């Protein structure tokens, strides 16, 4: 079931990774665009 | 069959903020915008850079 659980959340990191409020750029000038997803894939591909 | 979740539970927690922590550590970020105006040309004959 935790493995279930990582899977479940790296899907949910996938498709959040591109919807433009978590990965791409919803401010032109503002200060978010956190690799830290990054961080997460290899929390989970490890 | 309810305390092995729980088990479950405080393990999968235990890794997240695992996750958190490492988020907040491993990027050390800093933008120090310093956003001042770049010198223009007027500003070599401005009464400011007057030595």
């Amino acid at each position: 079931y935790v493995t279930g659980f990582f899977i479940a959340v790296s899907v949910i990191a996938n498709v959040v990774e591109t919807v433009p409020c978590g990965s791409s750029p919803g401010h032109i000038k503002e200060l978010r665009y956190a690799v830290a997803f990054f961080c997460l894939d290899t929390a989970c591909v490890m | 069959w309810k305390g092995i979740a729980i088990a479950l539970l405080v393990i999968l927690v235990i890794c997240s903020l695992i996750v958190t922590s490492v988020i907040l550590l491993t990027p050390a970020e800093d933008n120090s915008l310093s956003q001042k105006k770049k010198v223009t040309v007027e500003d070599l004959f401005s009464e400011d850079f007057k030595i």
